[PDB]
RNA sequence: UCGCACGCCCGGCGGCGACGACCCAUUCGAACGUCUGCCCUAUCAACUUUCGAUGGUAGUCGCCGUGCCUACCAUGGUGACCACGGGUGACGGGGAAUCAGGGUUCGAUUCCGGAGAGGGAGCCUGAGAAACGGCUACCACAUCCAAGGAAGGCAGCAGGCG
RNA sequence: GAAACUGCGAAUGGCUCAUUAAAUCAGUUAUGGUUCCUUUGGUCGCUCGUACUUGGAUAACUGUGGUAAUUCUAGAGCUAA
């Protein structure tokens, strides 16, 4: 699962390749467009609050 | 048709344009305007089959689109723009000034008058309206709806209009004894007096009219375009006066001028 | 819908008798007097002849 | 879709004819309004020639003309009382044209008293406290008075109109089409139409 | 008498509640001579689709036809006739057209076998779009 | 709102055009109507009718008129003058062929009007479409694929198969 | 001046004759029973109660991508009528 994650407030995005399922617990079975601790993916990243903003399916 | 329709074919256009039947599979097709689709000439067919300014459709876009002609005292840039009947088409360098007006026959002719007489044309009253305050609204043959007008003015007469300022100056009642053009019909080109009139209530009256030489004819209203008071007119009349002599008059006064010419 | 004539007319006419002796003898001695290439170009001009007699009696029935 | 067709439907003689062209888009049908009676709720529906239409579905209010004295006022409509096409709209409170309904008599009440100064309604007993009514009804000088005097002989009213004042609301029957503009716009019932119309809804009663 | 429908059967323009202290009844003429009858102007019937005191416009053609049923109401069906010409055979053939016209009821006696004048109105119904102007009397039949 | 020239009072008044819009005429129309007109068949003589058929009333819808639709009433409407039903190797018409006068057959086809884009149906936008070189399905046919999906309509010009 | 937003056209033209037998269609009329983009001509201080110009999106552009695949499109930044 590709993560597209961008900063707004500096502009910046990155493509991040996440493929650790107890790191996407956290993301997964919530719906769109809500504020999500980003504290699993990694401990560098800690106090990040994320928004899902929606993404591609398996067949685009 | 699931809409408006745009084109014209060669063979469906009205044949007083006298467009050749070979060179074309379409006539062109008239804008919308201030006259009808059989009764306008194009401007299209002025210049470039008649007066032979042009060749094709494209120096009539060059001419046209020069800004050249001035019809009706204003400049027109569309190819296919209906000129109809009692039109002054001006042309500014070669000073040249046309009035529409049908011949003798049921075509339009190349008319050619003074800037004097360019200054003015006449338009038969279709209208009279009245208008939102009590305005008195008189509507033409070509839709210029002037307002207010001279409260004697009705249905079926005929104005004079200034161009320039766009409103009337005199005016001429249908009433017998003027002068008539027959602006439709089978009569198309005659010029006479107004002789007799039969009313018909529901539908259409008809109109006695005796030319210059005795033929008498009727005719509807709605083809009827008186142009002066009295016997003579208000506008300069074309060659042959309208009075549609017989094919035998054509045929000896041809024979005539070219045994008298040699 | 293209921009062409289709005006198209036959100038002659065949007989109605095919092998009629004293037609063909007239015909034949025409031809040969004229000095002509085949049939046609008389039965043509009999055509024409034709169609000015009718419109002659048409114009005398008048 | 929903259709207004003659070519969908038999001859005068009974025979089908067979149709030679599809629906076409300009013989359109569409489903009604059923304007009820509530908070406004006003649909706009786009038309031949980039028109619009204005349905009303609830409507509460609606510009009642009493025509014998010449007063149009903007009327809440409380109930639909009676309906010559359909008992069902009746029921189902509806608003359709040439339907008739109750609206409350008070603007009318207060016109009839600002112009005649008479009492109109008013079991008589009771006084309003409030002084409006008073100062309505009073306080005219010597020069207007035999003005307000020579209206009171033109300020007689019906009956069955005063029975109607007096119960608070009085009949009407609309005349514009709701489900078509949008108003709710009708007249008050007079004189030999409204007590046919009080017949009707006797004879309905029972 | 009248108000035998549902609603209040009245005519539009003419308002009835004028406040006092008869009815006026509203009528026209239709034009081409058509001289509007005595009933109309004396009637108290009130009709939407009469010439003379409806919303209808008389406008186009003029035609006639002979009445045969008068089981409709407010209308009836004439039976015009015409000689139709085909042009092989020199002959004519009998033709009708049967048409249902609106028959106002200030006509009030008309019986089956007379020539009546219709006008071309606007469509009153499905088959309907003549109204009856004039009526004149059969052969005799004047008992 | 936009563009050309650019001035005159004593900052304010200004020329010629473009674009946009309530409504009114006008134009190109459109759509419903009026009257009259069409091939064969009776081994098709009665048909339509509360499942609208014919009207009346009052409405709903629609741009408008109208059974168009709904409610309540009336029992009507067409037919031997051929209705109704069926057939058509039937688009209609201007016209074509043959022809003394009569007629007879043809008219798929360059002009006018209609209908239709495989079959039916439904609809967005727009002034105007029930549009198909626009969508939405269902039926038939059919293209690509990683098997999860996507895309189609030559009765347009060429061309291919049958 | 590419692109892209906006406006207009795309309902004309071209093809075919399957349907359809008072239907289509022809002549004739009516719309006083209606709609009409455009064109042309009218009207556009008529009302009596920040204007020295108001608001915030969005495409093109930039930059991350997904899908076996389409004139498929998502998320992030900007910016006009
Ligand atoms: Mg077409
Ligand atoms: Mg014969
Ligand atoms: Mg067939
Ligand atoms: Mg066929
Ligand atoms: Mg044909
Ligand atoms: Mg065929
Ligand atoms: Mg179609
Ligand atoms: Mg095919
Ligand atoms: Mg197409
Ligand atoms: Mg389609
Ligand atoms: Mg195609």
């Amino acid at each position: 699962m590709k993560l597209n994650i961008s900063f707004p407030a500096t502009g910046c995005q990155k493509l991040i390749e996440v493929d650790d399922e107890r790191k996407l617990r956290t993301f997964y079975e919530k719906r769109m467009a809500t504020e999500v601790a980003a504290d699993a993916l990694g401990e560098e990243w800690k106090g990040y609050v994320v928004r899902i903003s929606g993404g591609n399916d398996k067949q685009g | 048709a699931r809409g408006p329709k745009k084109h014209l074919k060669r063979v469906a256009a009205p044949k007083h344009w006298m467009l050749d039947k070979l060179t074309g599979v379409f006539a062109p097709r008239p804008s919308t305007g201030p006259h009808k689709l059989r009764e306008c000439l194009p401007l299209i067919i002025f210049l470039r089959n008649r007066l032979k300014y042009a060749l094709t459709g494209d120096e009539v876009k060059k001419i046209c689109m020069q800004r050249f002609i001035k019809i009706d005292g204003k400049v027109r840039t569309d190819i296919t723009y209906p000129a109809g009947f009692m039109d002054v088409i001006s042309i500014d360098k070669t000073g040249e000034n046309f009035r529409l007006i049908y011949d003798t026959k049921g075509r339009f002719a190349v008319h050619r008058i003074t800037p004097e007489e360019a200054k003015y044309k006449l338009c038969k009253v279709r209208k009279i309206f009245v208008g939102t305050k009590g305005i008195p609204h008189l509507v033409t043959h070509d839709a210029r709806t002037i307002r207010y007008p001279d409260p004697l003015i009705k249905v079926n007469d005929t104005i004079q209009i200034d161009l320039e300022t766009g409103k009337i100056t005199d005016f001429i009642k249908f009433d017998t004894g003027n002068l008539c053009m027959v602006t439709g019909g089978a009569n198309l080109g005659r010029i006479g007096v107004i002789t007799n009139r039969e009313r018909h209530p529901g539908s259409f009256d008809v109109v006695h009219v005796k030319d210059a030489n005795g033929n008498s004819f009727a005719t509807r209203l709605s083809n009827i375009f008186v142009i002066g008071k009295g016997n003579k007119p208000w506008i300069s009349l074309p060659r042959g006066k309208g009075i549609r002599l017989t094919i035998a008059e054509e045929r000896d006064k041809r024979l005539a001028a070219k045994q008298s010419s040699g | 819908p293209v921009a062409r004539s289709w005006v198209c007319r036959k100038t002659y006419v065949t007989p109605r008798r095919p092998f009629e002796k004293s037609r063909l003898d007239q015909e034949l001695k025409l031809i040969g007097e004229y000095g002509l290439r085949n049939k046609r170009e008389v039965w043509r001009v009999k055509f024409t002849l034709a169609k000015i007699r009718k419109a002659a009696r048409e114009l005398l029935t008048l | 879709g929903i259709s207004r067709d003659n070519w969908h439907k038999r001859r005068k003689t009974g025979g089908k004819r067979k149709p030679y062209h599809k629906k076409r888009k300009y013989e359109l049908g569409r489903p009604a309004a059923n304007t009820k009676i509530g908070p406004r709720r006003i649909h706009t529906v786009r038309v031949r020639g980039g028109n619009k239409k204005y349905r009303a579905l609830r409507l509460d209010v609606g510009n009642f003309s009493w025509g014998s004295e010449c007063c149009t006022r903007k009327t809440r409509i409380i109930d639909v009382v009676y309906n010559a096409s359909n008992n069902e709209l009746v029921r189902t409170k509806t608003l359709v044209k040439n339907c008739i309904v109750l609206i409350d008599s008070t603007p009318y009440r207060q016109w009839y008293e600002s112009h005649y100064a008479l009492p109109l309604g008013r079991k008589k007993g009771a006084k309003l406290t409030p002084e409006e009514e008073e100062i309505l009804n009073k306080k005219r000088s010597k020069k207007i008075q035999k003005k307000y005097d020579e209206r009171k002989k033109n300020a007689k009213i019906s009956s069955l109109l005063e029975e109607q004042f007096q119960q608070g609301k009085l009949l009407a029957c609309i005349a514009s089409r709701p489900g078509q503009c949008g108003r709710a716009d009708g007249y008050v019932l007079e004189g030999k139409e409204l007590e046919f119309y009080l017949r009707k809804i006797k004879a309905r009663k029972g | 008498d009248i108000q035998t429908e549902r609603a209040y059967q009245k005519q539009p323009t003419i308002f009835q509640n004028k406040k006092r202290v008869k009815l006026p009844r509203y009528y026209k003429n239709i034009g081409l001579g058509f001289k509007t009858p005595k009933e109309a102007i004396e009637g108290t019937y009130i009709d939407k689709k009469c010439p003379f005191t409806g919303n209808v416009s008389i406008r186009g053609r003029i035609l006639s036809g002979v009445v045969t049923k008068m089981k409709m109401q407010r209308t009836i069906v004439i039976r015009r006739d015409y000689l139709h010409y085909i042009r092989k055979y020199n002959r004519f053939e009998k033709r009708h057209k049967n048409m249902s016209v609106h028959l106002s009821p200030c006509f009030r006696d008309v019986q089956i076998g007379d020539i009546v004048t219709v006008g071309e109105c606007r469509p009153l119904s499905k088959t309907v779009r003549f109204n009856v102007l004039k009526v004149t009397k059969a052969a005799g039949t004047k008992k």
